């Protein structure tokens, strides 16, 4: 909870915005990552694309704000994380989906404003003190096809969720 | 030789699809060798500061993206052999400081069987997605000096049509169209390609 200056008074406008930005292109990033792995992922997204809340962080929509923040702010982390592995791997594996490596960019960067702007309301209206950790265990462990199956299930849990959240703001 | 100024007038663009930019006016010569930094950060986090070039001395193109909805405080550090000082600070959203790419492909089709219409269609820039459009619609005849515009009120919202009536029958237009955040906080976008039409009679 250390700030550099006053949090803005319309955070809650903004993660909206957030959100819904987010939720606005994940379909054309899912559809950006399974094109760009080739065979055998685009005939079936079912097996290797699947929405899996593996150990993924938990979200109740039905929460009160300040608990609906707390899970988002974990699930952001989780969700940041992943998509660093993602990306790292992905530009080795396919290093010609240049447009792939620009919107997983470009995802990251809006998360991080958003844990910014919902660290804000968490410490500023909620005084919180701090949110507990929980990252995506990437590692090794995976010959290159686990990676593009976890990284195309991520992405998949990742397409389902936020829409959850989008509308629940 | 004289201690540096307080910069002011610090304003800040972003032209759709690249990083941020702020200009700021320097101040009276100091006749010494005077250095420029542009400070930004978010509340929560402190940018890369951004030093002004020689070419370009009193302005700054940050080097990290531009991210919408975080508001980004931002400020001018001036100083040489004679002193150190800061601009006032900005605290902004960088979503009201846009200059989107200009809307394409506009085209022109008399749709209507009628004589005194003629319907404009293109394709919105890519920031339509953060941001609603306003737009500005001007139309003059194939051959006149200046052109005339469409009532602002007519083309508040986005849209990727727009029917031109009232016109003269028979007669060839020529049109061009320009947008900017729905608000009015922003930058105008250049005009786009012409594109011109005849109609009916």
């Amino acid at each position: 909870c250390a700030i550099r200056h006053p949090c803005h008074n319309n955070l809650m406008n903004q993660i909206r915005s957030q959100l819904a930005q987010l939720n606005g292109s994940a379909n054309a990033l899912f559809i950006l990552y399974y094109t760009a792995q080739g065979e055998p992922f685009p005939n079936n997204l079912d097996k290797l694309c699947g929405p899996n809340v593996t150990d993924f962080p938990p979200f109740h929509a039905n929460g009160t704000e300040k608990a609906k923040l707390v899970e988002l702010y974990r699930i952001v982390v989780y969700l940041g994380t992943s998509l660093g592995n993602i990306t790292r791997d992905q530009k080795i594996l396919n290093p010609s989906a240049l447009s792939l490596h620009s919107k997983l960019n470009a995802t990251a960067d809006i998360l991080r404003g958003l844990l910014s702007n919902v660290l804000c309301r968490l410490c500023s209206k909620y005084h919180v003190g701090h949110v507990d950790v929980t990252y995506g265990p990437d590692t090794s462990g995976k010959d290159v096809f686990q990676k593009k199956k976890l990284g195309c299930q991520l992405l998949g849990k990742y397409k389902q969720i936020i829409a959850v959240l989008a509308q629940a703001f | 030789g004289l201690p540096p100024e307080k910069p002011k007038n610090l304003s800040c663009i972003v032209n759709e699809g690249k990083k941020m930019r702020c200009e700021w006016d320097g101040g009276r010569e100091t006749h010494l060798e005077t250095n420029f930094t542009l400070k930004s950060e978010w509340a929560t986090h402190k940018f890369a500061d951004c030093k002004a070039k020689r070419d370009t001395p009193t302005s700054c193109t940050v080097d990290y993206s531009t991210v919408y909805f975080v508001n980004i405080e931002v400020w001018v550090e001036a100083e040489n052999a004679l002193g150190k000082v800061t601009s006032d600070h900005i605290n902004f959203d960088p979503v009201y400081k846009v200059k989107p790419n200009p809307p394409h492909n506009l085209s022109v089709i008399n749709s209507e069987e009628l004589s005194s219409i003629l319907k404009l269609t293109w394709t919105n820039p890519s920031i339509k997605s953060v941001i609603i459009l306003k737009y500005n619609i001007q139309y003059r005849t194939k051959d006149a000096s200046t052109w005339s515009q469409i009532p602002p009120e007519d083309t508040a919202s986005t849209r990727s049509s727009f029917t031109v009536q009232d016109l003269k029958p028979f007669t060839e237009y020529v049109f061009r169209i320009r947008c900017m955040k729905e608000d009015g906080k922003g930058y105008w976008s250049d005009w786009s390609e012409e594109a011109s039409g005849i109609t009916y009679e």
